[PDB]
């Protein structure tokens, strides 16, 4: 996943920060939900 | 890596409290991986992407 | 004098320029003023922000030809308006040129300054 | 799951937004001030030197024409063309065949 450190810091970017942040749910889901064996999640907070 | 110095490129570990915090051990693994890559090159044979 | 004269060395023009007043509102004006070599304050570190400088220049010109000059020498004190509404000299114009097609000091002041009073036309002339 | 952080330590700069905005403002105001001084010095030059001392600075540009060549083969000097063929060839061929 292409993650961001920007979470509505800079702003004025419609819903980018909402899209980026909402991929952080996939860490917890990989445990709670039953798709662990088919997908591994590797977030990558991508800098400047 | 200096003691109490977070490297520029690091991995985080989930704390029991339910937050992601810098792990020295993981980040060491990642950095060793990056070193070997930058010295000996890395190969992606038999990898669909 | 109706006639064909060419006595340019004898010609001259010791004009007294109209006092040009410049309000320094920004810090770009300061850098523009300080870039000018003719602009010379007595105290070089004088704070020029939010001031009212009046340039009471006296421009002499000796001619070479009909359309160029030989010696251009604009000069005069540069005052500042105090809070007491009394002007105090804080520097001088020291412009001295040779072969010139104009005065850059009065050019600069015209482009960036006022004339202390403004001619404002009416909407229409009134036949008295 | 693995959370990689490739941020390059940018997370440790406080109020990043206003700090980037600040830096950009100083580059902008330094570029505009040095433009507004170069444009004053240009004008002062143009008023003192008129349009005749600042006319000597304008060079004549040549613009290309099309010179469409027939592209004939380049013939080398005799020493160069003598080296590629074997030395035995001279007087060997029937040049009508």
């Amino acid at each position: 996943l292409p993650m961001s450190p920007n979470h509505g810091t800079f702003g004025g970017d419609g819903m980018y920060s909402e899209s980026k942040l909402s991929l952080e749910t996939l860490f917890n889901r990989w445990h709670s939900e039953s798709w662990a064996n088919q997908l591994t999640v590797c977030g990558a907070i991508i800098g400047w | 890596i200096p003691r109490e110095t977070i490297p520029f490129l690091h991995l985080r570990k989930k704390t029991p409290a339910g937050d992601w915090k810098y792990d020295r051990q993981l980040s060491s693994l990642f950095l060793d991986g990056l070193e070997k890559a930058a010295f000996n090159g890395v190969t992606f044979k038999d990898k669909y992407v | 004098y109706r006639g064909n004269y060419t006595d340019f060395e004898n010609t001259f023009q010791k004009t007294v320029e109209p006092v040009y007043q410049m309000h320094i509102k920004t810090s770009k004006d300061i850098a523009v003023l300080r870039s000018k070599e003719w602009f010379q304050l007595d105290d070089e570190d004088f704070d020029l922000l939010n001031k009212t400088l009046t340039f009471e220049t006296e421009t002499e010109v000796t001619f070479k030809n009909a359309n160029i000059f030989s010696s251009v020498k604009c000069f005069g004190p540069i005052k500042v308006e105090l809070p007491t509404k009394e002007t105090v000299e804080i520097g001088i114009v020291d412009y001295e040129a040779g072969a010139s097609h104009g005065n850059p000091v009065v050019d600069f002041l015209k482009r960036n300054g006022s004339t202390l009073e403004q001619k404002v036309n009416l909407e229409n002339p009134i036949p008295i | 799951p693995v959370m990689a952080d490739l941020n390059g330590g940018l997370q440790f700069v406080p109020e990043l937004k206003e700090f980037t905005a600040k830096l950009r403002k100083e580059l902008v105001e330094t570029s505009e001030v040095r433009k507004a001084v170069s444009i004053e010095t240009a004008l002062e030059h143009k008023v003192v030197n008129g349009n005749s001392a600042d006319a000597a600075y304008a060079q004549v540009e040549i613009q290309p024409r099309a010179n469409i060549q027939l592209d004939f083969p380049e013939l080398k000097p005799y020493k160069q063309v003598k080296q590629i063929a074997p030395a035995e060839l001279e007087g060997l061929l029937d040049l009508e065949r």
